[PDB]
RNA sequence: AGGACCGAACCGACUAAUGUCGAAAAAUUAGCGGAUGACUUGUGGCUGGGGGUGAAAGGCCAAUCAAACCGGGAGAUAGCU
RNA sequence: GCUCGCCGGAAGACCAAGGGUUCCUGUCCAACGUUAAUCGGGGCAGGGUGAGUCGACCCCUAAGGCGAGGCCGAAAGGCGUAGUCGAUGGGAAACAGGUUAAUAUUCCUGUACUUGGUGUUACUGCGAAGGGGGGACGGAGAAGGCUAUGUUGGCCGGGCGACGGUUGUCCCGGUUUAAGCGUGUAGGCUGGUUUUCCAGGCAAAUCCGGAAAAUCAAGGCUGAGGCGUGAUGACGAGGCACUACGGUGCUGAAGCAACAAAUGCCCUGCUUCCAGGAAAAGCCUCUAAGCAUCAGGUAACAUCAAAUCGUACCCCAAACCGACACAGGUGGUCAGGUAGAGAAUACCAAGGCGCUUGAGAGAACUCGGGUGAAGGAACUAGGCAAAAUGGUGCCGUAACUUCGGGAGAAGGCACGCUGAUAUGUAGGUGAGGUCCCUCGCGGAUGGAGCUGAAAUCAGUCGAAGAUACCAGCUGGCUGCAACUGUUUAUUAAAAACACAGCACUGUGCAAACACGAAAGUGGACGUAUACGGUGUGACGCCUGCCCGGUGCCGGGAGGUUAAU
């Protein structure tokens, strides 16, 4: 898993590196592929909306079934695979009637393995059925927020989500956050923590596995201008402001949520 | 030294060719402007 | 079909000069001054009727007209089609 | 002349 | 294997001389740095002025940038020459 | 015309972009050319660009543009659905010779190939804006087989050398041939086949997917190159005939082998890695409605069409961008000999050029160089600049270290040529012969040849043997920045910026945040192991006290307090 790259060279002296053996190295399934083009941060205007943003490796997007609507037929993992577009791996799966869709990943899955999705499915990893049907405590993952929707939270590696109780036809999660929501019953949720824990083990080593990951470089507030940024201009490394995003908005603490339309939803706010 | 004008029948035309200017409205301004002072060639369309 | 009213438009002169001499010696091509559009089918059409001269293929060109200072103004002259006309084997002008 | 050249610096008589 | 090493193409511009009405509105010569990459390049496209873009120098945005260029207000205003 | 010099991974050859007659011929020297000009990319006139196969066009899509209706917006207008444009990508097909003053994969000769139209000929389920397959893909590495290509040998032709020798393991030149068709190789991947069933492929489908059970162990697809043919043909060193003195008409020999060998082809292959590597069509099948003598499909033959535009010329340049015939810039392709690791470099081939002012002189002084007595940094701000070092093989190699490095540390030794070991070695390559059988482009053996290191020993020459070009100066202490990178195009390349790492903080998804009066879009087709912002800046040891102040966060009991 976690492997250290020898100091051979500066810039390879600090990689940690996520060697998965049990990946399959090949090509992913050419049905459930599509293009997916990079922006840089730009929308239809065209302007830089989300700095940083920019470079990086061409990578298809596998199109991953988040809703999990196929109830009774059961499935079996043909195989994981890696997914540029996540930090889970993902998992070509087989249903008994030739369809084969991706999945993520839960911790324990190995191909080979099976699951299937339903509100009469076992309480398994990787198994989906309605926050109803599915244990109070149990720690589930791929959460919806509305029926039908297709599941939204906790769908990051090692990541996970716990019912912490059921109060009528609403359940309350502990969110990876620590923040304690309150979604309807009605929800699919798949159990078990999600794989890939050891994602953020990794340390990239150098500029440039970030840089191709695409994330162009950020400049400091203090170093621009005072046109630049309000942190900005000086007779080297002055600051005397406070910290605010480079549109005069405070930084380091500031509660920057206003919904109006679910705080209602939050049992308790984040930790 | 590379120079500004590096000169390319296409990306002239699109940005100063003759629909590139009747596409929109400022355009075609620029257009009536040019027929108004009564110019030999309205647009760069050689 | 293809009108005798258009035909009678398509050929304009027939093009002489070193190169014209010699295709209609070693070749059996006559080389023409065609109309602007003068499609290769229209000029088989043409030469088959009004030289009634038998045609095997077309070969056409377009030269552009050269740019002429006549005087102090700069001049053009007009871009015209050539078109070579090599024909079967009998004979021609 | 459409181009005039700029001047060289003056001398940093400070 | 490696933002690994030496070193051409290629990319750049650290030193020195020349050049400074130049051969050149930034170059030549001798060297010099990278040279499998955070590299370089072709073609097309997108972001436009208090706006863009910026590995951030107030840099670049057509030899112009502490706010482009063109036209208009405009014969601004100028107790200053 | 003869010498001389230069270039030759270019200053050669062919394109793209760009330019637009600059191409060729005739004529002229007013202007243009930094001089002269008979010359010219100059002036005037005439000629020249021939395509089913090359490109465009056209079919298909990327980024992205426009965008019915639509959503939004004082108006203009913004976004965007269906859709439609858009190559820098995907999609059918021609080669070798011959020719012009100038085009030629376009003309001519020969040899082909592609796609459709139509008609007859039979046999047939055909049928799509719909399903499936395909096209369809990264980086790096390595090896095997090849080829281009070159070298030598063998032939073929010619020569017997301006002064020594030169009919001999002597000299010079040529020894070339394509697409297509047949073959199916080195090699690459893949089990195959028959039935039967099925909640998948928005319905259907025999197609795909998925199960079963038998099935034979083979097949299928991909595939460089070679071989045959193309080709009793062309080309051909040259010889002769006539000379528009330019070249035309004929005749025209050999036209093999081995070895070396690509950065090119098999190979989009193989192995491997993480950064996870366009889409749509053409293509092949499946069926839907509709029709099932028909239509339509397939095959065969015939025949027709392949239109339109480009095609001259420059293209690291006097022709494109730089105002100039401007020491600048300009993407792609080919790349020969000797030496060499090499596309470096030196000298050369093909080919091109002598840079559009020259002639004298041989003052100072300036620029580019060369050498230098003795000293050797005393110069100077400073060893700036020069000088110096420089290669391959082996020996050897410290502190420190993050255990990798440091390190090419430092330093030393050998290097030419000749002969022998060895009538060239180890090695490579491999014929013939022979045997086997899947009988072949087969395997085993076999070694003729053809190449060909490296080392040792002996000798010899010179002042010097990595002899030219090319080609590290070395070490010690120290500040800063961890490092590779980026930066003020054009006086600042750094300690500045970035960075991987760390922290705080926001953000529960219709996320925060950002562009936008809004619709919307980015974030992200992501989901707290994620995204944004701020600071710090690898790594090691660490980060102490203060909340009075400003800010932020939390409270609401009291005072004040807006509109109303
Ligand atoms: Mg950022
Ligand atoms: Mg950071
Ligand atoms: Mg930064
Ligand atoms: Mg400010
Ligand atoms: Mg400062
Ligand atoms: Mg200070
Ligand atoms: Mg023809
Ligand atoms: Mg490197
Ligand atoms: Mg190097
Ligand atoms: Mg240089
Ligand atoms: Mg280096
Ligand atoms: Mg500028
Ligand atoms: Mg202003
Ligand atoms: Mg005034
Ligand atoms: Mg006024
Ligand atoms: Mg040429
Ligand atoms: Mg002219
Ligand atoms: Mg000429
Ligand atoms: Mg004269
Ligand atoms: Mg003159
Ligand atoms: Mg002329
Ligand atoms: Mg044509
Ligand atoms: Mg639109
Ligand atoms: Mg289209
Ligand atoms: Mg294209
Ligand atoms: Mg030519
Ligand atoms: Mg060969
Ligand atoms: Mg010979
Ligand atoms: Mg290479
Ligand atoms: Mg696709
Ligand atoms: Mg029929
Ligand atoms: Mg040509
Ligand atoms: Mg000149
Ligand atoms: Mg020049
Ligand atoms: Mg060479
Ligand atoms: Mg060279
Ligand atoms: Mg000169
Ligand atoms: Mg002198
Ligand atoms: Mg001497
Ligand atoms: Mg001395
Ligand atoms: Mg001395
Ligand atoms: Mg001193
Ligand atoms: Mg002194
Ligand atoms: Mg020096
Ligand atoms: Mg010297
Ligand atoms: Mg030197
Ligand atoms: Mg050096
Ligand atoms: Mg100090
Ligand atoms: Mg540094
Ligand atoms: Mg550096
Ligand atoms: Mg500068
Ligand atoms: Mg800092
Ligand atoms: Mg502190
Ligand atoms: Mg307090
Ligand atoms: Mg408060
Ligand atoms: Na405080």
């Amino acid at each position: 898993a976690v492997v250290k790259c020898k100091p051979t060279s500066p810039g390879r002296r600090h990689v940690v590196k996520v060697v998965n053996p049990e990946l399959h190295k090949g090509k992913p399934f050419a049905p459930l592929l599509e293009k997916n083009s990079k922006s840089g941060g730009r929308n239809n205007n065209g302007r830089i909306t989300t700095r940083h943003i920019g470079g990086g490796h061409k990578q298809a997007y596998r199109i991953v079934d988040f809703k999990r609507n196929k109830d009774g037929i059961p499935a079996v993992v043909e195989r994981l695979e890696y997914d540029p577009n996540r930090s889970a791996n993902i998992a070509l799966v087989l249903y008994k009637d030739g369809e084969r869709r991706y999945i993520l990943a839960p911790k324990g899955l190995k191909a080979g393995d099976q699951i299937q999705s339903g509100v009469d499915a076992a309480i398994k990893p990787g198994n989906t059925l309605p926050m109803r049907n599915i244990p109070v405590g149990s720690t589930v993952h791929n959460v919806e927020m509305k029926p039908g929707k297709g599941g939204q939270l906790a769908r990051s590696a090692g990541t996970y989500v716990q019912i912490v109780a059921r109060d009528g036809a609403y359940v309350t999660l502990r969110l990876r956050s620590g923040e304690m929501r309150k979604v309807e019953a009605d929800c699919r949720a798949t159990l078990g923590e999600v794989g890939n824990a050891e994602h953020m083990l990794r340390v990239l080593g150098k500029a440039g596995a970030a840089r191709w990951r695409g994330v162009r470089p950020t400049v400091r507030g203090t170093a621009m201008n005072p046109v630049d940024h309000p942190h900005g201009g000086g007779e080297g490394r002055n600051f005397g402001k406070h910290p605010v995003t480079p549109w005069g908005v405070q930084t380091k603490g500031k509660k920057t949520r206003s919904n109006k339309r679910t705080d209602k939803f939050i049992v308790r706010r984040r930790s | 030294m590379k120079r500004t004008f590096q000169p390319s029948v296409l990306k002239r035309n699109r940005s100063h060719g003759f629909r590139a200017r009747m596409a929109t409205k400022n355009g075609r301004q620029v257009l009536a402007r040019r027929r108004a002072k009564g110019r030999a060639r309205l647009t760069v369309s050689k | 079909m293809i009108r005798e009213e258009r035909l009678l438009k398509v050929l304009r002169a027939p093009h002489v000069s070193e190169k014209a001499s010699t295709a209609m010696e070693k070749s059996n091509t006559i080389v023409l001054k065609v109309a602007k559009d003068a499609t290769k089918a229209e000029i088989k059409a043409a030469v088959q009727k009004l030289f009634e001269v038998e045609v095997e293929v077309v070969n056409t060109l377009v030269v552009k007209g050269k740019v002429k200072r006549h005087g102090q103004r700069i001049g053009r002259r007009s871009d015209w089609k050539k078109a070579y006309v090599t024909l079967k084997e009998g004979q021609n002008l | 002349p459409v181009y005039i050249p700029r001047p060289r610096p003056p001398h940093p008589r400070l």
